[PDB]
């Protein structure tokens, strides 16, 4: 029972950390795409 | 003001109140030139 | 048919002029998916034209470079696009469009 | 024992997914930094 409780706790903590990472990853992708659009526009201007 | 791990310490400009947010919560400001700008497609950075 | 959307936003539920609930307009804008739509609009390529139409519409700009003899019009389009010196990120050449 | 085995499997799979996400996060940061360096030159050129 101790091992079950420990494993579920570790799984929940890992899942929470994963969820946090996933959100930041998603925003980083959006920022990257928008910066690529900006860079293409600078190339066009030049 | 400053940053710490996954978080940022900030002061609200309307009243000077201090608060801490996640680096995922806050969004980048619209520059003065883009104030009331027309087509959303023209924005320097897409922010809700 | 080809639709043209014109989206309208509720400022408040008290039917009042000037007053605006930020959370209402925020969530309406979000569920309308405009923040995602505008991204693909700028990221992709919204204009599109068939190569023969592109040549017949703009050939005047490269009439000295484009050969008179019969061939795949996309070659003539490439020559014209090169004469205009367009950045290759601003367009994409398909087989027809 | 079934529950122990299930929890360990789920934990291992979650940890593998987390490890993969960490790699992509690292690359995204590098790409962002390099794109900022690119952008900095373009403003000066214009």
């Amino acid at each position: 029972q101790r091992e079950i409780e420990s494993l579920t706790q570790q799984f929940e903590e890992k899942a929470a950390s994963y969820d946090k990472l996933e959100k930041t990853k998603n925003r980083l992708q959006q920022e990257l795409d928008d910066l690529v659009v900006d860079l293409d526009n600078q190339r066009q201007l030049v | 003001k400053e940053e710490k791990g996954d978080e940022v310490t900030v002061e609200l400009q309307e009243n000077g109140k201090k608060v801490t947010l996640s680096k995922d919560d806050i969004q980048k400001m619209n520059p003065p030139k883009f104030s009331k700008v027309e087509d959303m497609a023209e924005l320097t950075c897409l922010n809700e | 048919t080809n639709p043209n959307f014109v989206r309208c936003i509720i400022p408040n539920h008290e039917k009042r002029a000037g007053k605006l609930d930020a959370h209402l307009v925020l969530e309406q804008l979000r569920c309308n998916g405009v923040l995602e739509g505008i991204r693909i609009c700028r990221q992709g390529f919204p204009n599109r034209i068939v190569f023969q139409e592109f040549r017949q519409r703009y050939e005047i700009l490269a009439a000295n470079a484009i050969p008179k003899g019969f061939m795949d019009g996309k070659q003539a389009c490439i020559l014209m696009i090169k004469a205009l010196e367009l950045d290759p990120n601003l367009y994409r050449i398909g087989q027809s469009k």
